[PDB]
């Protein structure tokens, strides 16, 4: 049950503050240096901070030193990046990770949590509008048809799209979100399917933009 | 960070190598170089620590080494699923206790595959909002290079489109691309033919897909 579960990410105003959490299970959390690593959208991993097993030595990156503070709890098994004074450039997915070095360090992080998105922006949450990309008779691909959903004008990331409640996964392309000059994201999720199936299977995309409580199921269909 | 090539590509069954160039205070003087593999949208995974060590379970296809101030990851018998970003890291004897390298994307080469292309009109639903989106899908092509341009009533469009590409597929090693054309409903309604023209290696000449606004 070896795991790290993160929480606390969100959209935060510039100059603002945020506390990230990272709850440890399945191992003796006190025995290991744990670490915060971040990755800005499209960029590489940036080591941000680290703390000794006992908390007595916490350690920090330059780019972050002024305004960030790492801390920990071995009964609650939880690492924190109380993150204060946030700026736009701290916008990133934040991960925690274990160095498995017991009596010495690996200088290698083996167990990773799943990540939490931190968006530092003064823009507000906005949910998507979801429109079908209907199977269309102006490109009827012999044996394969395409359809999809357009997920337009939302903020912040992320949005999740599934098809027929997770039943349809093979042949799905959900394209990376792109920022419009509107300042809002937009993406499409598509799927290719046999032409023969358009008359036998209904296709519904399920879109969920948790930041804005937008849940939407749209049917993508002929004509 | 530690210097890595932006990208490394090879064909399945190749052995490819990714370098990581540092200084005598890190990769060059100490044996604490680590390598991580990161697939699109997932957490990194530790592939190598201490220059040459593989965590239990990591495929022996991955091996680490160094020479002078350069560590190398060598992936033998390249698989399609080996496509990912790869990061080295190092301890440093400087104020810096730990640093990551700049990362390398591994691309798997495969046969040329022309895009299958589709065009979608704006939905009835959407027009009520005063904006129309017309989408063009370029599906499962290879190599990555593509061009797509928009023609409305035969006139090439400028500055009203954005493109998005998927990461290399883990199973077929292909890419897909969306091109989205944004128009006011008003501008949309005052034209008839909507076309996406695709140019790609795997295709003799451009492929066009279009529809007529108000056609069945
Ligand atoms: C946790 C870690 C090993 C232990 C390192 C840490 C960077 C900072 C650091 C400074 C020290 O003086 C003790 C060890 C620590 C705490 C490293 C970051 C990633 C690596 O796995």
């Amino acid at each position: 049950q070896v795991q790290l579960v993160e929480s606390g990410g969100g959209l935060v105003q510039p100059g603002g503050s945020l506390r990230l959490s990272c709850a440890a299970s399945g191992f003796t959390f006190s025995s290991y240096a744990m670490s915060w690593v971040r990755q800005a959208p499209g960029k590489g991993l940036e080591w941000v901070s680290a703390i000794s097993g006992s908390g007595g030595s916490t350690y920090y990156a330059d780019s972050v030193k002024g305004r960030f503070t790492i801390s920990r709890d071995n009964s609650k098994n939880t690492l924190y990046l109380q993150m204060n004074s946030l700026r736009a450039e701290d916008t990133a997915v934040y991960y925690c990770a274990r160095d498995p070095g017991l009596w010495d360090y690996y200088y290698g992080m083996d167990v990773w949590g799943q990540g939490t998105l931190v968006t530092v922006s003064s823009a507000s949450t906005k949910g998507p509008s979801v429109f079908p990309l209907a199977p269309s008779s102006k490109s009827t691909s012999g044996g394969t048809a395409a359809l999809g959903c357009l997920v337009k004008d939302y903020f912040p990331e992320p949005v999740t799209v599934s098809w027929n409640s997770g039943a349809l996964t093979s042949s799905v392309h959900t394209f990376p979100a792109v920022l419009q000059s509107s300042g809002l994201y937009s993406l499409s999720s598509v799927v290719t399917v046999p032409s023969s199936s358009l008359g036998t299977q209904t296709y519904i995309c399920n879109v969920n933009h948790k930041p804005s409580n937008t849940k939407v199921d749209k049917k993508a269909e002929p004509k | 960070a530690l210097t890595q090539p932006a990208s490394v590509s090879g064909s399945p069954g190749q052995s490819i190598t990714i370098s990581c160039t540092g200084t005598s205070s890190d990769v060059g003087g100490y044996n604490y170089v680590s390598w991580y593999q990161q697939h699109p949208g997932k957490a990194p995974k530790l592939m190598i620590y201490g220059v040459t060590n593989r965590p239990s379970g990591v495929s022996n296809r991955f091996s680490g080494s160094k020479s002078g101030n350069t560590a190398s990851l060598t992936i033998s018998g390249l698989q399609a699923g080996d496509e990912a970003d790869y990061y080295c890291s190092s301890y440093t004897s400087t104020r810096t206790p730990y640093v990551f390298g700049t990362g390398t994307k591994v691309e798997i080469k495969r046969t040329v595959a022309a895009p299958s292309v589709f065009i979608f009109p704006p939905s009835d639903e959407q027009l009520k909002s005063g904006t129309a989106s017309v989408v063009c899908l370029l599906n499962n092509f290879y190599p990555r290079e593509a061009k797509v341009q928009w023609k409305v009533d035969n006139a090439l469009q400028s500055g009203n489109s954005q493109e998005s590409v998927t990461e290399q597929d883990s199973k077929d090693s292909t890419y897909s691309l969306s091109s989205t054309l944004t128009l006011s409903k008003a501008d949309y309604e005052k034209h008839k033919v909507y076309a996406c023209e695709v140019t790609h290696q795997g295709l003799s000449s451009p492929v066009t897909k279009s529809f007529n606004r108000g056609e069945c």
